[PDB]
């Protein structure tokens, strides 16, 4: 079995517009060279975080489809995804991005930020977890692109023009499991298992929000 | 509300 032209040229169109993304530089080096201090950890996470919702926006504007969606419904999924798609993201770096030593840094730098461990050991856990999938290039594209057309998230008025757009990327990824797992039946279910140990983070960080060094204009205005 | 958001989805 294959993917058909139709499902092929939706999957090009994720994967192009995915891998157009880029840890810049500046960034990278401030996890290398900034002091060993919890206002400084904080604030690069903090400027890891400005950057992704960046790339999150570019990201979405190429979904195909979510340009024809009201403009309204358009900032309400942006919204809704937002820390979803960073916590995806994150584990993506762990489990692949980051050298071996920096990714060490990073680590360090995340666990001294002030951070409760309350919020550090489920996230580190979804790490692993995430990791333990071996999960392609096109499964972290196509679940993020699941993830960001959730026709469920509050504040949609037309929820079946959604749907009409997460409904063949589901299907993309199921047929996917089956073409490149087919001794592993269960690859798709363990994929949707991860979506909804994401979709905890929502209350993790809500809560972590709570606890409170302030946020950037894309942080606390797309975190609420 | 959401002036960055809007300014960055409208940007092209
Ligand atoms: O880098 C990361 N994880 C991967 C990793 C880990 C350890 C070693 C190697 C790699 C990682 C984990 C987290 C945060 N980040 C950066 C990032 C990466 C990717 C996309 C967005 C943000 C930020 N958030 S946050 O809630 O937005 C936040 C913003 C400002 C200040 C404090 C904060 F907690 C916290 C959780």
């Amino acid at each position: 079995m294959e993917l058909t032209p139709d499902q092929q040229t939706l999957l090009h169109f994720i994967m192009d517009s995915y891998n157009k993304q880029r840890m810049p530089q500046e960034i990278t080096n401030k996890i290398l060279k900034e002091a060993f201090s919890a206002e400084e950890n904080f604030l690069i996470l903090t400027e890891m975080a400005t950057n992704h919702v960046q790339v999150l926006v570019e990201f979405t504007k190429k979904l195909p489809g979510f340009q024809t969606l009201d403009h309204e419904d358009q900032i309400a999924l942006l919204k809704g995804s937002a820390v979803e798609a960073m916590f995806l993201r994150s584990a993506e770096i762990f489990n692949k991005k980051l050298p071996s030593g920096h990714s060490d840094l990073l680590e360090a730098r995340i666990r001294n930020s002030g951070i409760s461990d309350e919020y550090i050991t489920p996230m580190f856990s979804f790490y692993k977890s995430i990791g333990e999938l071996k999960m392609t290039q096109e499964e972290y594209a196509l679940l993020t692109a699941i993830v960001i057309l959730s026709p469920d998230r509050q504040y949609i008025k037309d929820r079946e023009a959604v749907e009409k757009l997460q409904e063949p990327l589901l299907d993309v990824l199921q047929k996917l499991c089956k073409i490149h797992q087919p001794e592993n039946p269960q690859h798709f279910a363990c994929l949707l298992g991860r979506l909804t140990e994401l979709r905890t983070f929502n209350h993790h960080h809500a809560e972590m929000l709570m606890s409170w060094h302030k946020f950037t204009p894309l942080l606390c205005e797309i975190w609420d | 509300d959401h002036q960055l958001l809007r300014y960055l989805l409208d940007k092209d």
